């Protein structure tokens, strides 16, 4: 019956310690903050100027410049921006969690052409990450100059002092640590400043000391003016290549580029790009990837192309600007990581669309083939959403064009009446496969066959298994059937009766190794050949396989598919073959020929024998017997 | 001059688990086809806590993989591992969790005896009518000779006859993993 | 201040951070994709039959207040007006409690999440081609004249200003300006600058001289091999030479103590 | 002239405000952040009893519960602590930046014997990101039940409150909003206490309502069970209770094979426990998998699993903890700063690994079923680490010459050598039986000498960096310029015989035109009249063979640069007598370049090889077989 009420206290010297001690991770950020300040304040005075001219007659110019001073450890950061008078400087400068940008944005009008960086309030304070005493010099349009002192214990000193005019701006001046002497040297500067803060609108400049011992006036520090922000119908080609030199280190230019946009609640504009050649590390990973950066007001916030574009599409380079989101207390990751995926949905599909635009003029698409080809492979086999997109950007060699590749769907035109599925076959040279054993029968009819020959190329066709309604399949796997007459039925039905006694023979001789010997339709001018069964490894998926440095044994011997022989009714070595089996049962020349027909079957159908010393001696044999030597 | 570095591979596709036990022998031990129906259980839990159904589980989906990873897939007669009540013709909406049930039991009942289901008769009108009306079951004496009580009463709670008597997938989480900590051979 | 709630109920259906160990993915985003689009088709069917409803309803009130004007002038009909009355206020009370259970499903389509299609809408988009004619090399000759005499005298300021020093770190950036600008003419005359050094008998310049100058010029060597100029080859063996292996060390030390052996006897 | 001196301030609701929704991801934290301030009060009741009795005639035994509300939407959190006062419910929990902790530490005369977590200040809001309002009710040995109720905003009732007793404690009452309704269930809240904080050393309970058959209420202790071992001295412990650990710690049906146990006590404090699994996982050799093999525990409370440097890539399958004192950490207690320490950590576990590993090579039991899984992670530190490679070639075991099916050592084949012998010789090929009875180790098995088999290509990437062993040189038996020291007598009958086969080398090279760019005459075979070998530097054979084979390739480089060979044939064979004495009267024949084609082929064939065009060869093969038996045209 004696409820009383209070109001939240806040103790001032734990809050400041645990502030600039355990916020941020590295302790290169005061440059960023400090910059960022500073493009802040003169963007006030910019908008400021222009409904009166009577506020710039006191320093015309907004600049920024960086002084370092290795004699007295000092790091000074000039500018010349609004200034502070004396009670904004002890309520802004002295008051945490309470920012005078707010102020001024919302006692502003209604909609404006500001867009400034800052609103939480402890930002100022990372200074004394790597300091012991700051200093701060001011001037105001409507004030005197004042000085404010403080070293991050619980007090600070505000006096009004006599020295060097300013005009309107604000000097910074820091007393470096003893330990942390390191930040006067100029290549550390320099990378600090082009990483964070380099597409800031104004100049920075620096002003060392190089050999009188002169005084130099590098202003390179930022002089690449980003170009995602202006129209797109006033940028002419030329504009874009430079821009593609000065962001990442090349000695050429593009390819394609695209220029996007998304509006509504989540809002960016993208400038993606298309290289030339492709880097010859592309698949060392290993270093962090940054090609696709993301910036939040033109400030760095965090590089990442492994949840902003997928892992087959790492070629690609482009910035993604946006406008406002969900940072962090240090600007330096994402709260929600789902903006991320929603945000790479759109780059997927806007490179799609570009690829399909590309491949129009039939000239420089055989450059970017011929580079990029890996990566669509790659992603027909783990992508199910965008398979069928990315299954029309496939170019083939094919046996109706000599030397020019041929477009998946342009094969389907160009069949015949009673046609059913596509014919591929699979090797490891152009000129191994264009003249095998198999080929021979369907290539003497008309038809077609596609020929893919590379190591990824199995990895592909296992996962895409039809096109346009059409089934692909394969010219070496136990018992294709083709469109054909009856009256050649019939004849092969009569010929396999024929020969169905030395068929059982061979399959005596030969144990575990074949497991079925049948007749083929599928030669027309070899003796024997060899496929494999419907339910297992290829040839070529087995060769691939057992050349894997980096997988486990334990589980080849579950996978590899049993192999059968194919006895063609037409050669006269098996016609001969069958009259020595008829009179005779067992003889040690039929022996020989049948185990040597199987060897050169398996030599040339892709397989690899596994005792070449035998073959070799059989070999060397018959070479001595038919030139003399006798034994 | 510039040597190399070994790089590593991306995935393939393991055997089904249905040509282990049907098209070759395959035959493992007792404790072994215990962890598999363990994996399959704890799997089929997670889809159910999220409102998704999946409306079949032939052991053909099953994906035996590299060591011994089971992983239930969707990609696809299959009129045996159907419900008494998907074979109806009313509401077109007689799929629920118990159906999923089902189907895991006749799994486990494969999984165990190491045969097909109903190898009696072979007529498949036959077989949709008398589970239709008439209906039967299979017969539970056709066992393995080590094989446990804790998950014979398991496989008859499965499949009684109904949807509103059949049990929710913790329950036989935790049933299969209590028999799975207590079994040196029996 | 510093609100973030709206940024809380976001849904994507191809998610690869949340997944099973006995599910195989690839077929769990076709579900999800699918419950996804039943429940939005659902809602959506909800929402247009009560808009629809909401404007035949409206539609039949201004038909009844046309009744009511013919019978401010007319009379008889007074069942028909209680029915009339009674129906028409059962169904607007209901029509409320619809119009708040909408009102209450735009939060809960808040909380059920934003998909990828609500958040945003698309505005511009402009694609180009530069079909550049890649194909620009100047005569052998007259292009080997003209770059020796302008670009060699003032990159061999360059190269006098950078010989004197050993370091490797600088001499990587001033290879990649280099690469920038320099070509072939400058490695000739950068060979014949230690050529005359020879001849100037500097033991010590010679040894830090010739350390630069023969990676450059197997620089030089492999881009012959390769056939690709020296501006487009010079990180890889940068990179590969600061983390030389011992065994291309010594390789490295006598191929230039021969080269410094051949050199000296030229 | 004049200063005036300040002091800071601060804007309390923009504060709050940063607090509550700025630096903390993954809501789930705030059920930690409350489990971490019960298990501190208890501790300071446990401290207060040491000294005298008397202190506890209030509560005997120490618990912590949670019991969720399906019809309110309420969470309790009851505790029975040291509870808290009036001074202290407005001095603690009103002050952002302010904790007891620090100061209770702070009174203690260095005798140290406590550990307490937090000393920050700001963690009962992480609590005040799930609901709306939050009550406490607290009660203290000396003083009156109260009651703390809050709704965010300048504003806290410290009302008194006399409506339940409480022995001692404190009691949390959250008040849930209707958006995050998730967490009064089972499975959500069993799944975050498992994570984040189960091995508190307190008995946390749970009270969910079950139904039986009805309302029955139900006691689940189970939400922790396993107590942490790594905090025991290593010689109190046995191997069961190891087993059992390692089991309820990654879900196995099998026990582990080794495991160390140890403790760095310098100005580094950490003390760690790694295992070795007994058979490989099967997705170790992935791309990007999440990796979670050592996790960080900074007082007994989960930091963060996945790390980039804390062991290098080839000690993947080791699996344990590693437990720390003191760390610099973030205010979210998800992440680490400034990443130096972590050095440190990776050099001892490196250490203390490898002597563990030649600890176990001891016994000739065990040492077999290790090695028979994770073999090919030791043929990468050879490769990628530099300064560990001389004491990790010893664990390499092949197989020989002279051993049947018993895999030998490098150090046991020093022992064995031949004093006139300078180095090892080793063959590296594709099988066991293509390798045994090949053509180049015919000679040098003749003499006596002992080979070394390579049979895998992770062997030619570890034996392209490994080049010494005990300051001698590997050199293989299929590379050119291969010397036997051997006596002078056969080497001066061999350069008799260097000159009556002059103009065949000549001839040969002539006719096979620029596909071989030696052919001369060696002593590596004894019974094979030809055999292929390659250049001093390049890839060879199936080197490239592999290099082919694999996907990814980039090959506009590599195929323009390397595969050279040469070509040697023997001066015994009847063949290439024969050959000679032929080609010795006329020098534009036909049947001799039929042979010589015929010999390199087959040569190429049965030598690592692969041919260009398969066809060719069979033809030939083919003919042969058909003039053999009377087809004729
Ligand atoms: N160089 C400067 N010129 C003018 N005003 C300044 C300058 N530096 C700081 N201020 C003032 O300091 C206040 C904000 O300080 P602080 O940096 O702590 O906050 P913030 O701007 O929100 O943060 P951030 O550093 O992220 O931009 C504002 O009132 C701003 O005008
Ligand atoms: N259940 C409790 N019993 C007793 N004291 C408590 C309890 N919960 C909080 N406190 C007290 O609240 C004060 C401040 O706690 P707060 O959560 O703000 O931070 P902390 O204790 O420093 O850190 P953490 O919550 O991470 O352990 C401390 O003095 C602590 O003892």
């Amino acid at each position: 019956e004696e409820v009383e009420t209070f109001a939240f206290q806040a103790e001032i010297a734990q809050l400041m310690s645990l502030i600039i001690n355990t916020f941020y991770s590295n302790k290169e950020i005061f440059l960023r903050e400090l910059i960022s300040n500073a493009s802040d304040a003169l963007d006030k005075i910019r908008y400021e100027s222009l409904t009166d001219p009577s506020k710039l007659d006191s320093g015309k110019e907004l600049k920024i410049d960086i002084i370092p001073n290795p004699q007295e450890r000092t790091l000074t950061l000039v500018d010349t921006g609004i200034g502070m008078t004396k009670a904004d400087l002890i309520n802004n400068l002295g008051t945490i969690a309470k920012s005078g940008t707010k102020a001024f944005m919302e006692a502003l009008q209604a909609g404006a052409d500001i867009s400034m960086i800052g609103q939480f309030g402890v930002g100022f304070y990372s200074a004394y990450l790597v300091a012991e005493k700051v200093v701060v010099i001011t001037k105001h349009n409507d004030d005197e100059q004042y000085a404010w002192e403080s070293s991050a214990g619980g007090s600070f000193t505000v006096r009004a002092d006599h020295g060097e005019p300013i005009g309107r701006g604000t000097k910074v001046i820091l007393h470096l640590k003893e330990d942390q002497t390191e930040y006067l040297e100029e290549r550390r500067v320099k990378e600090v400043v082009k990483k964070h803060s380099q597409f800031i609108g104004y100049p920075i400049t620096l002003y060392l000391e190089k050999e009188k011992e002169k005084y130099i006036d590098q202003e390179e520090l930022n002089k690449t003016k980003p170009i995602w922000t202006r129209n797109p119908d006033d940028i002419t080609q030329e504009e874009y290549g430079e821009f593609y030199k000065s962001l990442t280190n090349d000695w050429e230019d593009h390819l394609a580029v695209k220029h996007f946009s998304v509006e509504g609640q989540l809002e960016f504009r993208a400038l993606l790009f298309i290289p030339r050649r492709a880097p010859f590390d592309l698949f060392e990973n290993k270093k962090k990837k940054n090609n696709i950066k993301l910036y939040v007001r033109r400030v760095f916030i965090m590089d990442s192309c492994d949840e902003l574009i997928p892992e087959y599409l790492n070629f690609i380079r482009g910035v993604v600007d946006s406008e406002d989101l969900p940072l962090n207390i240090s600007r330096e990751m994402l709260q929600q990581s789902k903006i991320l995926k929603v945000i790479r949905k759109n780059i997927v599909k806007k490179c799609l669309e570009l690829f399909s635009e590309l491949a129009e003029d039939k000239e420089n698409y055989k450059k970017f083939y011929e580079a990029f080809s890996k990566n669509l492979k790659l992603g027909i086999h783990e992508d199910s959403t965008n398979r069928r997109r990315l299954s029309e950007l496939l170019r083939y060699h094919t046996s109706q064009s000599g030397d020019e590749m041929t477009s998946l769907s342009e094969y389907v035109s160009r069949m015949k009446e009673t046609q059913k599925s596509i014919y591929y076959i699979t090797g490891e040279s152009k000129e191994q496969v264009a003249n095998s054993a198999f080929v021979e029968r369907v290539r003497k009819r008309g038809f077609e066959v596609v020929y893919m020959t590379e190591p990824i190329d199995e990895y592909c066709v296992q996962q895409l298994k039809e096109f346009d309604g059409k089934s692909l399949v394969s010219v070496t796997k136990e018992g294709l059937e083709l469109p054909e007459d009856e009256e050649e039925k019939k004849k092969m039905e009569e010929s396999k009766a024929k020969f169905e006694n030395l068929c059982k023979l061979m399959k005596e001789i030969l144990d575990k190794k074949v497991e079925k010997v049948t007749i083929s339709n599928r030669l027309v001018s070899s003796p024997c050949c060899i496929v494999t069964s419907t339910y297992g490894w290829t040839a070529n998926m087995e060769r691939i396989m057992k050349a894997q440095a980096l997988r486990d044994n334990s589980t080849m011997g579950y996978m590899m598919a049993k192999k059968h022989l194919e006895i063609n009714p037409d050669h006269p070595i098996v016609e001969t073959l069958r009259q020595k089996a008829e009179a005779d049962k067992n003889d040690k020349a039929v022996k020989d020929l049948v185990v040597l027909l199987f060897e050169t079957a398996l030599l040339s159908s892709g397989f690899s024998l596994e005792d070449p010393q035998t073959h070799s001696n059989r070999i060397y044999r018959m070479i001595k017997l038919g030139l003399g030597i006798d034994e | 001059t510039k040597p190399q570095l070994a790089i590593v591979t991306q995935w393939c596709e393991g055997s089904s688990l249905y040509h282990h036990l049907h098209i070759i022998e395959t035959k493992f031990e007792m404790i072994k086809l215990i962890d598999i129906a363990r994996q399959t259980a704890q799997g089929m839990d997670y889809l159910h806590a999220k409102s998704i159904i999946h409306r079949d589980l032939k052991s053909n989906n099953i994906f035996l993989h590299e060591d011994l990873t089971v992983k239930i897939g969707d990609f696809g007669g299959s009129i045996l591992w159907m419900a008494p009540e998907v074979i109806r013709m009313q509401d077109k909406n007689p799929y629920s969790f118990q159906s999923d049930v089902y189907a895991f039991g006749i799994v486990l009942y494969e999984l165990m005896t190491g045969q097909l289901p109903y190898s009696n008769i072979n007529n498949r009108d036959q077989i949709i009518f008398m589970v239709g009306r008439g209906y039967l079951s299979p017969d539970l004496s056709k066992v393995r000779s080590n094989c446990p009580k804790a998950m014979k009463r398991l496989m008859a709670e499965c499949l009684k006859k109904k949807r509103d008597e059949r049990p929710l997938f913790p329950q036989i989480l935790a049933s299969i993993e209590l028999l799975a900590r207590s079994l040196p051979k029996i | 201040m510093v609100d973030y709630s709206v940024w809380d109920h976001i849904e994507v259906s191809d998610d690869e951070d949340e997944t099973h160990p006995n599910i195989d993915t690839a077929s769990l985003f076709r579900w999800r994709h699918q419950a996804r689009v039943e429940r939005m088709e659902q809602f959506q069917k909800e929402k247009e039959e009560l808009d629809r409803g909401c404007r035949e309803c409206k539609r039949k009130v201004a038909e009844c207040q046309r009744k009511l004007k013919e019978l401010e002038v007319a009379e008889g009909g007074k069942a028909e007006l209680e029915r009339l009355q009674a129906e028409a206020q059962q169904l607007r009370k209901e029509e409320r409690s619809w119009e708040q259970k909408l009102e209450e499903m735009r939060k809960k389509e808040k909380s059920m999440p934003w998909n990828v299609d609500t958040l945003s809408k698309d505005g511009f988009s402009k694609s180009m081609v530069n079909t550049k004619p890649e194909k620009t090399e100047e005569d052998s000759e007259e292009v080997r004249e003209q770059k020796h005499k302008t670009f060699v005298e003032k990159y061999e300021k360059q190269i006098k200003h950078f010989g004197m020093l050993r370091r490797w770190d600088d001499s990587q950036k001033y290879l990649s300006d280099n690469v920038h600008l320099v070509c072939e003419e400058t490695a000739n005359y950068l060979v014949i600058w230690c050529i005359d050094l020879e001849v100037e008998e500097k033991c010590a310049l010679m040894e830090q001289v010739a350390h630069q100058t023969i990676v450059m010029q197997f620089i030089l060597e492999l881009a012959k091999s390769l056939k690709v100029d020296p501006r487009a080859c010079f990180r890889q063996f940068f990179t590969k030479i600061k983390t030389a292996d011992r065994q291309y060390m010594e390789g490295f030390n006598d191929e230039l103590e021969a080269f410094k052996e051949r050199v000296r006897g030229r």
